């Protein structure tokens, strides 16, 4: 029985051992970073996967993870950088396969434009980095 | 237990060996190891100096595809030097000159035209009917399933109708015989289909055990499987490996009588001489298409031969190889 | 905000994808191509599709990278081989001929 | 004796080892009727596979693991290369028969004949003439030019992969190792080589290397130079190396005494030779006096590399008609290559092969190519037993033959324990191994 308290400032508790499924709560709570949202999806990430700790379960797990992963751009950015801050492995890895498969897109026009990443290669640059890497194209 | 009482010992041993070596090269997946397969596979070199009467030369009938023949030709018995590069495509001097084109076996996986058994067969076929052999080097499957091998039959018989030097100086004409051994005798018959088709007279059709089959399970299946070097477990692989995706054996390429093929009724067909062997995993699918041929209103001569097993023509040993050939040398001179 | 994500965060996405995925976002901008050519994502590359080489990736990491590293193994021989068959997964003797032909590269290029 | 039967068929069987090999076979199917897919699959990606015209020794190995010859090849082409050919025919035999009044004109004919010509026969009746055309008269960059011939055609490679392969095998257990280069050149065998050993299982060995070359100003420093990049690639993948150069004027001129050996057990010897046995039989007694020093040596193999044709015969228009076929389907198989100026330069270096072998006579021509069939009676009189190569070495060279030449016909063949590179079914060159009779 432990309480966690996020920006928000409300007092979430949780079970020990389910906060304990965050390396960097267990070695330490304000959470300046973490906003209440994200906490309370972390919070029912780890009750989840403490469930499963305490195959066909297994592949029910699967598609809750498949269910919960559906959700927009600023709430995956916001789930990346909590699970890189209390050192989740699961919802780190999970995550990350989500955006994996997002960018198993097309040519880099619409990698660019979905993520809205704004390139500056100067044209030298750009011609270079297309002809070193020809083999993929 | 079974097949060693029916073939001598040194077949034995050939077919066997045969067996053993393409259960290690077959996969399950439907992959074939391509690289160990040709690194066993025995072969030979075109020779122009004349040997037993016999000499031979390589042709590079195609470019794009690699495609490439062996001409066989009795040696010059005018001349006494051997036969330089010019006196190779020499104008052959007589009244009737038969040539045959030759497709060999290997269910459409296996072996090559430089392979050392099928050379040995072309030699003795040139020795024994006293003709002209062209051995065609067609495509395998699983790499070139289909029809690549339906192609280079009819390029390569293209080829062979064209070559000024083995016209006939009673017709102007090439009198082409259309030989086939195993999966030879499917290339055969169906380049025999497309010759027929088109203008090209092809005059006469030899099938050497012709690799046909089905759906459904024969009693010769049933009966006879594993007992003389042939399961049908490695038949359905071959099947799978050449056939198109999505296909079932009764595709018209497997069985020719299918519903889905086409009639042999008012089409004009070389006259055949099919050679059955009794003791054949598949014979049941051969005497089918004998009788298929007899009832389509076609002409053919049935050759089923009760104690036969399979390559019984590779080796001069036996009497079913002796009656065979004299039977085509009776067939081409004719 | 994903057009302002730092290092390790790009590195932890990219540990989840293949050589045409990889070699295809190293075009998207500048950090993405200087993260992209990190060697334990290319190791990871070309390391997946072996499967049965087994001498140490200690040795085989350090004489990969004294002749010129995994980036090259992959996009000089691998590819290549690869094309024809691409659901085949390379054994022994690819190995042997792609590092033999690295070597042979990196002594004509030395002078 | 071998069953005859079985011998036309490609088989070496002995006709009293019919039951024996009969009762393996027996053996080996219940044993894949056993073991089944999974042991299947180790017997055929698990396993190298030596000989397999040898039944027996193939099923043993199966069983223990499981518990004058004139090959043409004719292309597409037109009369007027019949009436090249005729021309190229008579003018030979015109300079053959002293008449060198016909040749004259003969030479000048097939020179209005190679201008209408077109394709690779016009190249090889361009410089047959030329060395036809200064024959007449007597009896009345080189660095560069051996690299053009690497990136263009597969002969080198080959030779280099398929030696490296026997080299290897041989090598292991041994923990100290040198090796000496009869076609050092410029060092482009033993790079891919020095890898291979330090990813060897059990650790690298201490590698030695002894180079041999032609003399000349600048070879005398030049294999200097070879071992100088060679030590810095032996540190960069940490192996211990040494070198020592040589200048030799022929092969001939070398003897045992003077290559430094330590003791055979302590450090084991390998010699190595690519293209360079052809060159010693203008010498009288050249091959016999360095068959008796490599003996001498003592080493665990002897790789060579050579050209499978007869270009070595005793009558002027034989060496002709053969030369000619063989350099016709050298310049077939360029055909269809990508022009470039690797690909000119390698036409050169063929160019003065063909003129050094019918123009010159006595020890000036050098390019007295044999046969297997021929080169393995002079091993084999020396005492060398044959080393067979394996189906690994086989598959590097397929896959070899697959990365930079990928529509060109050029296909790999076994036989009697070698490997063969040809184009289609016309064999080139041959890779054997041998080592000493015991
Ligand atoms: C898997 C196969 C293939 C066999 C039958 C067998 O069951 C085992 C023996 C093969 C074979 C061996 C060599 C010849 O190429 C062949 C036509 C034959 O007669 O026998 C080959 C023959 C065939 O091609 O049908």
């Amino acid at each position: 029985k432990i309480t966690l308290k996020s920006s928000d400032g409300e007092n979430f508790e949780i079970d020990e051992a389910v906060a304990l499924e965050s390396q960097t709560i267990k070695h330490m709570i304000p959470l300046p970073n973490v906003t209440s949202k994200i906490l309370s999806k972390v919070i029912e990430y780890c009750k989840r996967h403490v469930e499963a700790a305490e195959g066909s379960s297994d592949e029910d797990l699967k598609t809750w993870d498949s269910e919960f992963i559906k959700v927009d751009q600023g709430t995956l950015f916001d789930l990346i950088l909590a699970a890189n801050y209390l050192n989740i492995k699961g919802l780190l890895d999970l995550t990350c396969q989500t955006v994996a498969d997002m960018i198993k897109g097309k040519t880099p026009e619409e990698i660019r434009k979905t993520f809205n990443i704004k390139n500056d290669f100067t044209p030298e640059e750009e011609e270079e980095v297309r002809r070193e890497n020809q083999w993929a194209f | 237990i079974e097949s060693r009482t029916v073939v001598p010992l040194n077949t034995w041993v050939l077919i066997s060996n045969f067996k053993v070596a393409y259960n290690i090269l077959r996969r399950p997946d439907g992959t074939f190891n391509r690289h160990l397969a040709e690194y066993l596979d025995r072969k030979v070199t075109a020779n122009a100096n004349p040997v037993d009467g016999v000499f031979s030369f390589d042709v590079l009938i195609d470019r794009r595809i690699n495609l490439l023949s062996r001409v066989y030709r009795p040696a010059y018995a005018d001349q006494e030097q051997p036969p330089s590069i010019l006196d190779l495509e020499k104008p052959v001097d007589g009244d009737i000159v038969p040539v045959i084109l030759f497709f060999h076996g290997g269910s459409f996986a296996h072996s090559s035209a430089n392979s050392a058994i099928y050379d040995t067969l072309c030699r003795r076929l040139v020795g024994l009917c006293k003709c002209v052999v062209v051995s065609v080097n067609y495509r395998r499957a699983p790499e070139n399933p289909y029809p690549c091998a339906y192609d280079d039959g009819w390029i390569a018989l293209n080829w062979v109708n064209s070559r000024s030097w083995l016209k006939s100086k009673k017709d102007s004409k090439v009198h082409i015989f259309l030989a086939g051994d195993s999966s030879g005798g499917n290339i055969a018959h169906n380049v025999a289909l497309r010759a027929g088709e088109s203008g090209i007279d092809v005059l006469g059709n030899i099938l050497l055990n012709p690799m046909f089959g089905g759906n459904e399970r024969t009693e010769s299946e049933k009966s006879l499987d594993g007992k003389y070097f042939v399961t049908v477990r490695d038949r359905d692989w071959y099947w799978k490996a050449f056939l198109p995706e999505g296909e079932d054996r009764e595709h018209p390429a497997c069985n020719p009588f299918s519903p889905r093929g086409k009639s042999l009724e008012g089409v004009s067909f070389p006259k055949s001489l099919v050679v059955v062997a009794g003791l054949d995993l598949i014979r049941d699918w051969q005497l089918a298409y004998a009788e298929g041929l007899k009832k389509a209103g076609q002409e053919v001569k049935l050759m089923h031969l009760e104690k036969a097993t399979v390559g019984f023509y590779l080796l001069p040993n036996n009497n079913h190889f002796h009656n065979v050939m004299d039977e085509i040398s009776a067939f081409v001179n004719a | 905000g994903f057009s302002n994500l730092d290092e390790n965060l790009v590195y932890e996405v990219l540990k989840h994808v293949d050589a045409k995925t990889l070699a295809m976002s190293s075009c998207v901008s500048k950090i993405w191509h200087k993260t992209a050519q990190d060697e334990r994502l290319w190791e990871l590359i070309c390391t997946r599709h072996w499967t049965n080489i087994g001498c140490g990736q200690n040795q085989l990491r350090s004489v990969v990278l004294a002749l010129g590293g995994f980036r090259r193994l992959h996009s000089l021989y691998l590819w290549p081989l690869s094309k024809p068959n691409p659901r085949a997964r390379f054994g022994k003797d690819e190995l042997k001929l792609t590092l033999s032909l690295l070597s042979i590269r990196y002594y004509e290029k030395m002078s | 004796m071998d069953d005859e039967l079985l011998a036309v068929l490609g088989y070496k069987v002995r006709s009293s080892e019919m039951a024996e090999v009969a009762l393996k076979l027996e053996q080996l199917e219940t044993m894949m009727s056993n073991v089944q897919e999974d042991g299947l699959s180790h017997l055929a990606t698990d396993t190298v596979h030596y000989n397999p015209s040898e039944l027996y020794s193939w099923l043993d190995n199966m069983l223990s693991e499981l518990n004058s010859t004139r090959s043409v090849i004719l292309v597409d082409s037109q009369e007027n290369g019949v009436r090249l050919v005729h021309a190229l025919m008579a003018c030979a035999e015109a300079i053959q028969q002293n008449n060198l009044t016909l040749a004259e004109a003969l030479v000048k004919q097939i020179g209005c004949l190679a201008v209408s010509q077109a394709g690779a026969m016009r190249k090889v009746a361009t410089y047959f003439a030329e060395a036809l055309a200064r024959r007449i008269y007597r009896l009345s960059l080189s660095d560069t030019l051996q690299m053009h011939f690497y990136e263009t055609c597969p002969y080198l490679k080959f030779a280099h992969f398929t030696a490296n392969q026997a080299i290897l095998e041989a090598f292991e257990g041994k923990k100290r190792v040198h090796v000496i280069d009869f076609s050092m050149n410029q060092g482009l065998q033993w790079p891919a080589l020095m890898q291979a050993l330090a990813l060897r299982e059990g650790g690298p060995p201490t590698f030695r290397l002894t180079g041999i070359g032609p003399p000349a100003p600048d070879n005398s420093d030049h294999l200097h130079e070879v071992g100088c990049k060679l030590a810095q690639l032996a540190e960069a993948i940490h192996v211990e190396f040494e070198y020592r150069g040589f200048v030799a004027n022929s092969l001939a001129d070398l003897d045992a005494s003077m290559l430094e050996l330590r003791p055979s057990d302590t450090e084991a010897v390998a010699v190595n030779s690519v293209f360079e046995l052809h060159k010693l039989l203008g010498r009288p007694g050249g091959i016999e006096k360095v068959l008796g020093v490599v003996k001498q040596i003592k080493p665990v193999i002897f790789t060579v590399v050579e050209q499978e044709s007869n270009h070595n015969g005793p009558v002027f228009l034989d060496r002709f008609t053969e030369s000619l076929h063989y350099y016709s389907t050298l310049f077939d198989s360029l055909e269809g290559v990508p022009n470039s100026q690797d690909k000119v330069m390698s036409e050169v270096y063929l160019g003065k092969q063909i003129c050094n072998l019918v123009a010159c006579e006595g020890p000036d021509r050098v390019e007295r190519h044999e046969t297997l069939s021929q080169w393995g009676n002079r091993f084999g009189s020396s005492g060398l037993a044959p080393a067979h190569l394996g189906s690994n070495a086989f598959k590097q060279a397929s896959m070899l033959l697959s990365v930079f030449n990928s529509g060109q016909g050029y296909r790999v063949e076994e036989s009697n324990g070698c490997l063969m590179l040809g184009w289609h079914t016309r064999p080139l060159i041959t890779t054997s191994a041998w080592k000493l009779s015991t």
